[PDB]
């Protein structure tokens, strides 16, 4: 259900991000974005609502708004498990202006379906409001995301926030002593020097996709999570990207077979990306929510709110012991 | 013996082991940012 839509959404979003900056690293969490938008759709009506759900890639003929929110509730209940060597947490929050009246139904649905906390914020003191939201996110992402919110309109009525923190250890860790500075080719004739970690004589799921000119390998983490790596041949990235479809991912995972690998080299790195998703969302059909015709009357009972901006911040750390990934999404909503 | 060397642009997708879903996704074109 939700998984199918999420994979479709993930790849659709990916292609748009690449179009915007074809040379830069792409780092995001479909789940964080989908969750924040589904949370927002809780208070949307008519076309505003329809566009969001359709934008999230849900087949409204095969699934109903009720089912959708239930999927997100179960998803939240399931994910929050930070213990068994694998730490995974996700939280939702809404910072609403002091004295702004919200429908009881919205607040209740938000708490039970999105486990959303609600915080009365004095948006007039922009500097104070920023820190509160940023500190909440900083706290939630164990210190990784520090500046999700850079600025706010003094006309801000509320901000929906979602954050996901992930920390796992490799099932087969890399020995730091085997990490050596080596070349990472940006292009066929240009490269940078980076710490290249290595593993020798390991048996892992592998698949050489001759049809797509790429190699797929899976490195499991201790827990119920894995990292799928897709290595396109030299100059085949765009060809692989053009084929990033749900059926492709499924085919890859179904084609994986255990194979003895003599040597595996993977760079150790820490990268981050900052995004203003307005352009991307509009391209995905989510439009009315941003306009004067925004119908978010399900939040306060009147059409007096419109989305001004949706931001996303992402951080990825890959090292010898494991991986740390942090993502956060914020939906700034102003007066209309 | 086969050798897999990630010394050029690659994609990394973190997915649950027993579910067709995507938690995190990245294209690393330059690990130095």
């Amino acid at each position: 259900g939700l998984a199918s839509a999420n994979v479709d959404f993930a790849f659709s979003l990916y292609k748009q991000l690449v179009l915007k900056a074809p040379d830069k690293n792409v780092i995001f969490s479909p789940l964080s974005i989908s969750t924040a938008l589904a949370f927002l759709s809780l208070g949307a009506h008519n076309t505003t609502l329809t566009e969001i759900l359709k934008g999230l890639k849900f087949n409204l003929t095969e699934t109903s708004e009720a089912e959708i929110h239930q999927s997100f509730q179960h998803l939240l209940r399931t994910l929050n498990q930070s213990s068994d060597e694998l730490q995974l947490s996700m939280g939702n929050a809404m910072f609403v202006k002091e004295q702004l009246s919200l429908l009881d139904r919205f607040t209740e649905d938000a708490k039970r379906l999105y486990g959303s906390e609600a915080f009365a914020t004095d948006f007039q003191d922009s500097a104070a409001a920023k820190k509160l939201i940023n500190d909440y996110v900083k706290n939630g992402t164990r210190g990784k995301i520090t500046d999700l919110i850079k600025d706010l309109d003094s006309q801000t009525m509320m901000v929906l926030v979602n954050y996901i923190f992930f920390k796992a250890k490799w099932e087969m860790p890399f020995d730091p002593q085997d990490t050596h500075q080596s070349r990472f080719y940006l292009s066929k004739k240009k490269w940078v020097m980076v710490p290249m970690m290595s593993l020798h004589h390991l048996t892992i799921p592998y698949f050489r996709d001759e049809e797509l000119s790429c190699t797929v390998v899976e490195l499991k983490y201790t827990g119920n999570a894995s990292a799928l790596f897709i290595l396109p041949d030299q100059d085949k990235m765009e060809e692989v990207e053009a084929m990033l479809l749900p059926e492709t991912l499924k085919r890859w995972r179904d084609s994986l077979e255990f194979r003895e690998i003599g040597e595996l080299y993977l760079p150790k790195f820490s990268i981050s990306r900052d995004y203003n998703l307005n352009d991307i969302l509009l391209q995905l059909g989510i439009e009315e929510a941003f306009t004067s015709k925004a119908d978010l009357s399900g939040i306060t009972g009147a059409r007096n709110l419109a989305v001004s901006q949706v931001v996303h911040k992402a951080v990825l750390d890959v090292f010898e012991e494991g991986t740390e990934a942090s993502r956060a999404t914020a939906v700034k909503i102003t007066l209309l | 013996g086969t050798i897999v060397r990630f010394n050029r642009p690659f994609l990394m997708i973190i997915v649950p082991t027993d579910t067709q879903n995507i938690f995190f996704m990245s294209k690393v074109t330059n690990p130095k940012q």
